RNA sequence: AUCUGGUUGAUCCUGCCAGUAGUCAUAUGCUUGUCUCAAAGAUUAAGCCAUGCAUGUCUAAGUAUAAGCAAAUACAGUGAAACUGCGAAUGGCUCAUUAAAUCAGUUAUCGUUUAUUUGAUAGUUACAUGGUAUAACUGUGGUAAUUCUAGA
RNA sequence: AUUCAUAAUAACUUUUCGAAUCGCAUGGCCGCUGGCGAUGGUUCAUUCAAAUUUCUGCCCUAUCAACUUUCGAUGGUAGGAUAGUGGCCUACCAUGGUUUCAACGGGUAACGGGGAAUAAGGGUUCGAUUCCGGAGAGGGAGCCUGAGAAACGGCUACCACAUCCAAGGAAGGCAGCAGGCGCGCAAAUUACCCAAUCCUAAUUCAGGGAGGUAGUGACAAUAAAUAACGAUACAGGUUGUAUUGGAAUGAGUACAAUGUAAAUACCUUAACGAGGAACAAUUGGAGGGCAAGUCUGGUGAGCAGCC
């Protein structure tokens, strides 16, 4: 290739979008933006495929150009704008708010939230450094840069951000006994508490997690996102609390309830 | 281009063509159940072959292996639903004892004979293809349709036919008209 | 026999000022029902003007007797006229078919014009003199 | 999964052959009623090509005195041409070359560039400057000829 | 883990940037002051990316046993060039580097991989071709514009072909779509459309042979018609063999609606539509391997994978 690529063939798209095989030759390619391509969710997929508010790609554009949809409090009109983990989406008519968060299968859920919670989002701290003239700043996973952080904040900590003004109001240290959300790999979507951490100089650190049914699993540190103290999430959790079930357990519950 | 459509072949051919003893056994089934081809027999033995392959594999796994529990129960459940396996023989070792006649016995073509309605397996086939039989509300016209145990209560003549309550057919109507017209002569 | 119409999976959609739903029809002893008849009966049950009702995509069950499709009803005739595709409006007679030339002819005109620089009122005069 | 036939007048071996079944493996012959689904100038010649088409683009928001159309004395609706900005480096086709090369899994940049998107970020040096300027346009022309273009 | 981030001092530059721009609205205080947006701009971070790079892995050949160093082969110091590391190139200096654990040379009717066929197990054969990566636009070389190209639906030259002409000159690249010639055992229409999937632009609106629809199509795959049932006569224990009677239906055709961007077809349906139901199923065989003729007429070229 002689430059950047503009098209994404279907089948090459991320599997968690749950596109069907046969309806066309192509898939929507996400624009450059706050989140990585492989793990974003384009607005067209949200409005059309999940909420069913639109029948066509054409009807999605008719919605956006009326300026009904805003993301993190700002109006967006690009059909392929890449929303991602922890973003807040608001539809003013209908009076609905959603937060993007994973099901335990590792798919973006349709999760409704109150008008109160729509004020803020969480952010994972990716680096902390001095800028020009010696002013310190922090960088979050969604690419915000915030001036004059509290001197205690360090990498891997988590930070609470007011969506108006865009300023830090609280933070939590990375430490044992915190709640965590897993955001990558085979265990994507599980929740548990930190048991301990393994140092590997020049390598990748590993973290040991325990869930409330005291199953245990291990993941690379890059996949771990802190979300609160033990038993006290800073945000409303999706239905099912991130508890993984075996295939035998799922079959029993369905035919018990759905099968009466 | 669009993603490929998948497809697969549904029958297997016997590897020795002129094994005389086999030719006799096949012809008795076709005469008994009113089949039109050997292929209709090959299709069934092909399905039965794969069921045994899967079951025989699972029996190498220990009991209380989670995979043997999950998939073994599914297979048994699925055969009981169509009535191929008795709910008394509801155990995996008995799956290896099934034979071809257990499946042919469940085809819609033969059930419509055992219930009455028709009066030979040859008469039964004609009615199905000519759209006279319904299962529930739906008209069905495929003889090889496997009748699940629930459906047997609901096999009856279609509402939109003679024998089911509709108008007489095209030939009956023609005869009445000519005779009526002649009776006016 | 009397026709029965039912609606299912009803969604209200303020973002496009419409309601959208499945249309399910039982019609024993007739081939099917015309879209024009369905538009009338839906109009009176949802208390709407007929021009605000749109209906598409039907198929009928094997062996007959039943059909299924999709239906829309807009909050006004004006809003329908802006959100609806033009081809559907033509079916209802709410719009007039446009009369462009065939696709091959338009393309050939374009390629002829690319060879002219400027408006071409000049050049014509020069050729007339030759 | 575990076949059958062929070497003395009469047998048993070695050995190979013939038969049998499959092929998202091609071709070809005879024959052909219904529903669903669907590959298709790779193999020989990365050989040669008539004709048509396949890349352009405007919003309330860069530049309007068309001698365009349609009806607030600087202008104000709609809008051809042309200047300006952006794109044409994506897509589509083919398999000639190429044997530690390409490629696959796994690493590194404390060894470097990056239109665009997103977030931060410049008190420090006239009530509005000039053509060292020109297109479209008006008007005079050249050549058998092209998406040729000269002088004013 | 740093001669990191960042800050300070003395200077340097041929002097980088630090808004002479556009829409809508018309408020506050007694000619001053004010709102919501658009487009630009320096540096840092982020996103879409690029370049280089570590480890291990490839088909046949010894009728290829020694190979590289002039003309960079292996290494050291300094410089040049590059976005940047490095014999990448130059000057000087040293004499190194690979190999029977197969180097070097030759062959491939060789693009790599995910994969495909063949099911006891182990294997054998194949992968031009729907996804990922590389390369090329008749053959070699060079370069402009740009963030990005050594671009070919951009330019310049040479080599090989080849078009028009007033003979002075001018113009060229289907291994894009459709189509033609040639080749061969071997492969479709110079059709309709942006309605869907998506992409580009100053953009809801324009454009797209990308893509979709129909035509051709026994490559391969799924379902499945060509007849069912009585009477009579005869024979047999309810089953065979021949004159005779009512019923049933789609193949096909067609009003209509549905389908579709508009259509064709499928699904549904008024009317019509079977008695030699001529509305008539073929392709290979009958010594053995290998299912099935001591039949009957002719003859003394034919048959046969094998006997």
């Amino acid at each position: 290739a002689r430059g950047p690529k503009k098209h994404l063939k279907r089948l090459a798209a991320p599997h968690h979008w749950l596109l069907d095989k046969l309806s066309g030759c192509y898939a929507p390619r996400p624009s450059a933006g706050p989140h990585k391509l492989r793990e974003s969710l384009p607005l067209i997929v949200f409005l059309r495929n999940r909420l069913k508010y639109a029948l066509n790609g054409r009807e999605v554009k008719a919605i956006l150009m009326q300026r009904h949809v805003k993301v993190d409090g700002k109006v967006r009109t690009d059909t392929t704008y890449p929303a991602g983990f922890m973003d807040v989406i608001t539809l003013d008519a209908t009076n609905e708010n959603f937060r993007l968060v994973y099901d335990v299968k590792g798919r973006f859920a349709v999760h409704r939230i109150t008008d109160e919670e729509a004020s803020y989002k969480l952010g994972k701290v990716k680096k902390v450094q001095l800028g020009k003239k010696g002013v310190p700043y922090v960088v979050t996973h969604d690419g915000r840069t915030i001036r004059y952080p509290d001197p205690n904040i360090k990498v891997n900590d988590t930070v609470k951000i007011d969506l108006a003004s865009g300023k830090i109001t609280d933070f939590i240290k990375f430490d044992a006994g915190k709640l965590v959300y897993v955001t990558g790999g085979r265990n994507l979507g599980r929740i548990g508490t930190i048991v301990h951490k393994e140092r590997h100089d020049g390598g990748f650190d590993l973290v040991h997690i325990k869930d409330s049914l005291d199953n245990t699993f291990v993941t690379r540190l890059n996949n771990v996102f802190v979300i609160g103290e033990q038993g006290k999430p800073y945000i409303s959790l999706p239905k099912g609390k991130g508890i993984k079930l075996s295939i035998a357990e799922e079959r029993d519950r369905r035919r018990a309830q759905q099968g009466l | 281009p669009r993603a490929p459509r998948t497809y697969s072949k549904t029958y297997s051919t016997p590897k020795r063509p002129y094994e005389s003893s086999r030719l006799d056994a096949e012809l008795k089934l076709a005469g008994e159940f009113g089949l039109k081809n050997k292929k209709e027999i090959y299709r069934i033995s092909f399905q039965l072959s794969k069921i045994r392959r899967a079951a025989r594999d699972l029996l190498t796994r220990d009991e209380k292996d989670p995979k043997r529990l999950f998939e073994g129960n599914a297979l048994i459940r699925r055969l009981v639903r169509v009535g191929v396996l008795s709910e008394d023989k509801k155990k995996l070792d008995y799956v290896l004892a099934l034979k071809v006649e257990d499946f042919l016995e469940r085809r819609l073509q033969t059930q419509v004979y055992k219930l009455g309605l028709a009066k030979s397996v040859h008469h039964a086939r004609v009615l199905i293809t000519q759209r006279h039989i319904a299962v529930g509300k739906q008209i069905v016209n495929i003889p090889s349709f496997m009748v699940r145990l629930d459906s047997e209560k609901h096999i009856d003549f279609a509402p939109t036919s003679p024998f089911g309550g509709a108008r007489p057919g095209r030939v009956a109507r023609r005869n009445a008209a000519r005779k009526a017209e002649a009776s006016g002569e | 026999d009397a026709v029965t119409i039912r609606t299912r999976k009803v969604i209200s959609n303020p973002l496009l000022a419409r309601k959208q739903f499945v249309v399910d029809v039982l019609h024993p002893n007739r081939a099917n029902v015309s879209k024009d008849e369905l538009r009338e009966k839906l109009a009176e049950v949802y208390k709407a003007e007929k021009d605000a009702v749109s209906v598409f995509g039907f198929r009928t069950q094997f062996g007959g007797g039943k059909s299924v499709g999709f239906g829309l009803v807009y909050n006004s005739v004006a809003e329908a006229k802006k959100f609806e595709p033009t081809y559907r409006l033509v079916r209802y007679g709410l719009a007039e078919k446009v009369e462009k030339a065939s696709r091959q002819q338009r393309k050939q005109k374009k390629n002829r014009d690319k060879k002219i620089f400027g408006t071409g009122k000049r050049l014509a005069k020069k050729v007339a003199r030759r």
